[PDB]
C-alpha cells in the first residue's frame, strides 16, 4: 500500500458509511497512532495490510511495521501546531501554546483545543516540522472544554 | 476492518490561525490510559 512519509486518516467500512476513527503519522515506514483509535487491530493500505509491532494501553500509543520512530520533545517554551485531520474535513495547522499537566511522575505537555473524537492521533509538530507527539487523550476540565497530552512514545 | 487514506504532509504552516490556551492542571493516569483531575 501507501508507505510515503505524512498524516493519514483512520477509517471503517464496519458501521454505517465510512466513519473516520482516528488519524496516524507514517514516518520512516511505520505507521504510529494512539492504542484507543484502532484497539491494536490489522490495518489496511490499499491491497497491503499492516500488522501490529508495538503498543502499550497505559502510554496509549501503537506502532505497525516496525518500532515507534518518533522521538521529537517540546521544548517547554514555545508555540507548537496541532495538524488536525478531522473527519471528512481538510486536514489544518492550529498553532497553540501549550499547557501543562502535572503528574506524579512529571510534566507533559497538554493543547486545549477541541475537535471530534476521530480526530485522535493527529500530529503536533515544532517549528523544524517534527513531530512532538499525538493528540487525542486527555481530560475535560471545570468548563467542559477538552485539553488533550502531548503524547509521545519511546525509540529503542 | 479498518484502512488508512493519505490526508497530507506533516509540515509547519507560517501564519497558521493562533488559538488556544495554556492551563496548568494537576493530573493522574491510570493503568487503564485514562487521565483524570486531581483536586
Ligand atoms: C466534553 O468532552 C468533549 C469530548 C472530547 N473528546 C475528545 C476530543 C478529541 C480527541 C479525543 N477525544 C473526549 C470526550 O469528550
Amino acid at each position: 500500500g501507501e508507505t510515503t512519509d505524512g498524516v493519514y486518516r483512520v477509517m471503517t467500512r464496519r458501521l454505517l458509511g465510512s466513519t473516520q476513527v482516528g488519524v496516524g503519522v507514517m514516518q520512516e515506514g511505520v505507521f504510529h497512532t494512539m492504542w484507543h483509535v484502532t484497539k491494536g487491530a490489522a490495518l489496511r493500505s490499499g491491497e497491503g495490510r499492516l500488522d501490529p509491532y508495538w503498543g502499550d494501553v497505559k502510554q496509549d500509543l501503537v506502532s505497525y511495521c516496525g518500532p515507534w520512530k518518533l522521538d521529537a520533545a517540546w521544548d517547554g517554551l514555545s508555540e507548537v501546531q496541532l495538524l488536525a485531520v478531522p473527519p471528512g474535513e481538510r486536514a489544518k495547522n492550529i498553532q497553540t501554546l501549550p499547557g501543562i499537566f502535572k503528574t506524579k511522575d512529571g510534566d507533559i505537555g497538554a493543547v486545549a483545543l477541541d475537535y471530534p473524537a476521530g480526530t485522535s492521533g493527529s500530529p503536533i509538530l515544532d517549528k523544524c516540522g517534527r513531530v512532538i507527539g499525538l493528540y487525542g487523550n486527555g481530560v475535560v476540565i471545570k468548563n467542559g472544554s477538552y485539553v488533550s497530552a502531548i503524547t509521545q512514545g519511546k525509540r529503542e | 476492518d479498518m484502512y488508512i487514506e493519505r490526508a497530507g504532509d506533516i509540515t509547519w504552516e507560517k501564519d497558521a490561525e493562533v488559538t488556544g490556551n495554556s492551563p496548568r492542571l494537576d493530573v493522574a493516569l491510570d493503568e487503564s490510559g485514562d487521565f483524570s483531575l486531581v483536586e
